[PDB]
């Protein structure tokens, strides 16, 4: 049981600044190195550097010398990073890991970064029925939330076998997502299709019944 | 091709073991022909010099403000590392223990 | 600093065959070559160590190996449990430089995607916006291209896309594409069409409504 705890998520307005911890247990943290990753979509993972616990040495990638700092408080078994002046360039998720002669071994769960001056906005959700075939497909339209965390049911759930999901996509600084479900033509509108919307973070939640 | 720095070196911060067991001095140029070629080179504990223990490929100065790192593979024991060429060479002990 | 290069971003293989993953160095990096399995929103978990040790709790069916610059993570007997990204890490010299990645997915039979088309809704509509969308469901392989056409002609601008990854079920692909105008600029046309292009015909499948209908 090593493991490495970091937090989540954090929020960061475009200049400002973010300090993420990585803490240890299950294992002697000074006998071990720490390194630290950067991973976002569509682009390979970087190695933003590291640190050794016990004596403080510490190497950067040259790539993020202007931009991280790696720090310790050893008697917490924490190792810190901070990123300075963010820009959507640094959305991405940090991973904390553990180092050594046989490189990463234990990796933290990751701590995602988002960079924005946006606002809590709940979702406007919109109906997809067509405007046929044996098969009727129907969706929802999430669209102009933020943060970035929606789900989707249909018939509270009950609708599940044909369900698509579609990732989330950044539109006007807010996201859009959609997702479908598909039953046979005999069955709708005589059995109801309803999508259910849930956004936690402005605590919305919303029903939209699919009409011919 | 880059053409081998002319001016000295100084150490930036401590030399130190790096996480894959390799020895990591980092450096800072003094001189003003940047970019150019670091001149290494590594001697036994009586100062001869012994090749192939440079692990870095091809360090280079890109710009004097901005410090340079440069790792090694020491043998065990007692050796030397030097970086510039010269008598100004900046030239580190170093003992690997085990 | 050294490349690491990982020349397929994506494998097909079927439960029970043998895959073999390649990565390769820009300079000699001796044994020093980590591999990672990563699955979608999960961390990366450590599979091989220095080019061709297995880390504890690793099944037998991957192994590592090469030295210098031509390194291979092989998995014999793929199974379900295995579909996943696969990445390599140098750890030579600092900065340490992982590959791209290569995902690793199931084959299945050939299938054409079905097309569906929507008006924006009377709802959207009330707001000033106007949101077509089109779904292209469940097809394979995952290659495929969409097109707008707004009174015949070409649209690319407000033309959003996305993408599912490969489905767990019949392992097949989705796409969902959006082309997002004012209401102002929807009511000056009439037809709005989304076509598919996919290997499964050389004749795309075209749906399509008039706003005066």
């Amino acid at each position: 049981d090593v493991q490495l705890v970091e937090p989540g998520a954090e929020l960061v307005q475009p200049g400002a600044s973010v300090k993420m911890s990585c803490k240890a247990s299950g294992y002697t943290f000074s006998s071990y190195w720490i390194n630290w990753e950067k991973q976002r979509p569509g682009k390979g993972l970087e190695w933003i550097g590291n640190i050794y616990p016990g004596s403080g040495t510490v190497n950067y990638d040259d790539k993020f010398k202007s931009k991280a700092t790696l720090t310790i408080d050893t008697s917490s078994n924490t190792a810190y990073m901070q990123l300075s002046s963010l820009t959507s360039e640094d959305s991405a998720v940090y991973y904390c890991t553990r180092g050594g002669s046989h490189a990463m071994d234990y990796w933290g769960q990751g701590t995602s970064v988002t960079v924005s001056s946006a606002k809590t906005t709940p979702p406007s959700v919109y109906p997809l029925a067509p405007g046929t075939g044996s098969s009727v497909t129907l969706g929802c339209l999430v669209k102009g939330y933020f943060p970035e965390s929606v789900t989707v049911t249909w018939n509270s759930g009950s609708l599940s076998s044909s369900v698509h999901t579609f990732p989330a996509l950044l539109q006007s600084g807010l996201y859009t997502m959609s997702s479908s479900v598909t039953v046979p033509s005999s069955t709708w509108p005589s059995q109801t299709v309803t999508c259910s919307v849930a956004h936690p973070a402005s605590s919305t939640t919303v029903d939209k019944k699919l009409e011919p | 091709s880059y053409v081998m720095c002319t001016g000295s070196f100084k150490l930036e911060k401590e030399v130190a073991e790096t996480q894959h067991g390799t020895v990591l001095v980092q450096v800072k140029y003094e001189g003003t022909d940047a970019p150019c070629k670091i001149p290494f080179s590594s001697q036994d504990e009586k100062g001869v010099t012994q090749n192939g223990r440079l692990i870095t490929a091809n360090p280079i100065v890109t710009d004097k403000e901005k410090p340079v790192n440069i790792e090694a593979e020491p043998p065990f024991g007692e050796s030397y590392i030097v970086v510039g060429a010269g008598e100004k060479a900046l030239k580190l002990s170093w003992f690997k223990k085990g | 600093d050294i490349v690491m290069t990982q020349s397929q971003k994506f494998m097909s293989t079927s439960v029970g065959d043998r895959v073999s993953i390649t990565c390769k160095a820009s300079q000699n990096v001796r044994t020093s070559v980590a591999w990672y399995q990563q699955k979608p929103g999960q961390s990366p978990k450590a599979l091989i160590y220095l080019a061709s040790n297995r880390h504890t709790g690793v099944p037998d069916r991957f192994t590592g190996s090469g030295s210098g610059t031509d390194f291979t993570l092989t998995i014999s007997n793929v199974q379900s449990e295995d579909l996943a990204d696969y990445f390599c890490l140098q750890h030579w010299t600092y900065p340490y430089t992982f590959g791209g990645g290569t995902k690793l997915e199931i084959k299945r039979a050939d299938a054409a995607p079905t097309v569906s088309i929507f008006p924006p809704s009377s709802e959207q509509l009330t707001s000033g916006g106007a949101s077509v969308v089109c779904f292209l469901n469940n097809f394979y392989p995952k290659d495929i291209n969409v097109k707008w056409k707004i009174d015949g002609s070409e649209r690319q601008n407000g033309v959003l896309n996305s993408w599912t990854d490969q489905d767990s079920k019949d392992s097949t692909y989705s796409m969902s594409s959006t082309l997002t105008l004012t209401k102002d600029e929807y009511e000056r046309h009439n037809s709005y069409t989304c076509e598919a292009t996919h290997k499964t015909s050389t004749s795309p499948i075209v749906k399509s409504f008039n706003r005066n209908e």
